[PDB]
């Protein structure tokens, strides 16, 4: 048992983008594989690519 | 000696000035004018002989 609550503390204000909520890839936009929502690899452009025209 | 290349989109990026609704039309009359005209050449402007 812990200090928390079910009519709990108040946040100052609600997170405006979507992700403060989750740390799931698997449920992604319209991909296959995706970088985990959290993860390391995630800071920095993994450019993915195939040959185009 | 066996080598490629291949692109698609080209895209214009100008990074003029956020500038005025009021001082625009302003600014553009003066150059607008028949006696003041956008001067450019080169240092080296020169043709040559090959």
């Amino acid at each position: 048992f812990d200090g928390s609550i079910v009519s709990s503390y108040l946040t100052t204000r609600m997170p405006p983008w979507a992700g403060v909520r989750q740390n799931v890839m698997g449920s992604s936009i319209d991909g296959r594989p995706v970088l985990p929502a959290n993860s390391t690899t995630l800071t920095y452009e993994t450019v993915s690519g195939t040959p185009l025209e | 000696d066996g080598a490629s290349i291949k692109f698609d989109s080209i895209c214009l990026y100008a990074t003029f000035f956020p500038m005025a609704h009021n001082t625009a039309s302003t600014l553009e009359a003066m150059l607008r004018n028949d006696t003041n005209d956008q001067s450019f050449n080169d240092y080296l402007s020169a043709a040559n002989m090959l």
